[PDB]
C-alpha cells in the first residue's frame, strides 16, 4: 500500500495472515465469513464483494440454503420517499425449517415478531438468540453461523461462516 | 377506569424510554413497527407515511 | 422469620389455546412456554399489556382478568358465567 | 468487539428504563424475574435473595 514493512514481518488482513519473506508476501487461501449487506435506499452488496443499485419494490429472496434449506431470507421493500426512485426496506423475514418451520419477523421498529406475535429481547430459544446490541439495534444470533443486523430503518446485515 | 398513578401533562404522551414526550416525535407503530416520527415509506402500490404517532397509508 | 410466606410467581394454563402454559414472573415479566415477551401480547383471546407500565394485566377473553405477581399482589376478575 | 455507541461512566450500569445506575439499586434478573434490589425469597428448601444485581440463592 506504498509503504515499507521490515522482512520476517507478519501483517494480516481480516482474512488471513501473511509474512515478508525475499520481498514476496506468503499467504494462506483459507476461507473467511461474507458479508451480504443492505443498505440506503437500494444499495446492496454481495458475498461476493459486489455493489449494485435495483429499486424493485416486491418480497424478493434476499439470501437462502440452497443444497439443504438450514434457512431463508425475504427482504420486503418499499418506495421510500415522494421520488420513484427512493426504495428504503420496510421489513426482513427469516425462515428457519430447524426449529418448528416457524416463521421470524423483524420489524421497522427495533421489533420483532414471531409468528404473529410481538416478543421481548432477549430471546434465547435453543439455538437463535435475538438481543438488542446498543438498545437501539437488534441482532439475531441463530446457532453460530448465522447473524443479522437491524432491519428498523434498513441497513440489513448478515455474517454467513464459510461452511455455506 | 379513573386510575392512580404516574402520569405527565396531557401537551406530554409517553415515550418508550421513560420520558412522555409531545406528540411530534411521537413515533408510530404501524404493523407494530417503530416509525420515527418523519418515515416516508411506500411499496409501489401502497403510499404511507408517518405523521405525529399516527400513521397515514393510502393506495 | 419463619412466618414470612410471600408470593414468587404464578403459572397459569389455558387449554383453549394450544395447551399453552403462561408464567408471570417475580419482576414484571411474562413468560410464555419457556420465552420471554414483548407486551402488549395481543394472541387470539389473551391480551397481556402493562397497566400503569409497571403491573403486567392478562385479559383472556372476556371474563377473565389478572394483576402483577410481581412482588406478590395477584388478583382475578371472574365474570358470573363461573 | 470494542463498539460504538452510547455507554455510561463504569460506575454506572444501565438500568431498563432509560436511565443506567450504580449497582447498589441494580435489580437481579433471577430466572429473569425481576427482582428489586432487596428480596428475601425462599422455598421450605431453597434460600435465596437478590444483593446488588446478583442473586445468592442457597439450599
Amino acid at each position: 500500500s506504498g509503504k515499507r514493512y521490515p522482512p520476517g514481518t507478519s501483517l494480516s488482513r481480516d482474512c488471513n495472515t501473511c509474512i515478508c519473506r525475499n520481498s514476496q508476501w506468503i499467504c494462506s487461501n483459507e476461507e473467511c465469513p461474507g458479508e451480504c449487506l443492505v443498505t440506503g435506499q437500494s444499495h446492496f452488496k454481495s458475498f461476493d464483494n459486489r455493489y449494485f443499485t435495483f429499486s424493485g419494490i416486491c418480497q424478493y429472496l434476499l439470501a437462502r440454503d440452497c443444497q439443504d434449506h438450514s434457512f431463508s431470507i425475504v427482504i420486503e421493500t418499499v418506495q421510500c420517499a415522494d421520488d420513484r426512485d427512493a426504495v428504503c426496506t420496510r421489513s426482513v423475514t427469516v425462515r428457519l425449517p430447524g426449529l418448528h418451520n416457524s416463521l421470524v419477523k423483524l420489524k421497522h421498529g427495533a421489533g420483532v415478531a414471531m409468528d404473529g406475535q410481538d416478543v421481548q429481547l432477549p430471546l434465547l430459544k435453543g439455538d437463535l438468540r435475538i438481543q438488542h446490541t446498543v438498545t437501539a439495534s437488534v441482532r439475531l444470533s441463530y446457532g453460530e453461523d448465522l447473524q443479522m443486523d437491524w432491519d428498523g430503518r434498513g441497513r440489513l446485515l448478515v455474517k454467513l461462516s464459510p461452511v455455506y | 377506569a379513573c386510575l392512580e398513578g404516574c402520569f405527565c401533562p396531557p401537551g406530554l404522551y409517553m415515550d418508550e424510554r421513560g420520558d412522555c414526550v409531545p406528540k411530534a416525535q411521537c413515533p408510530c407503530y404501524y404493523d407494530g413497527e417503530i416509525f420515527q416520527p418523519e418515515d416516508i415509506f411506500s411499496d409501489h402500490h401502497t403510499m404511507c407515511y408517518c405523521e405525529d404517532g399516527f400513521m397515514h397509508c393510502t393506495m
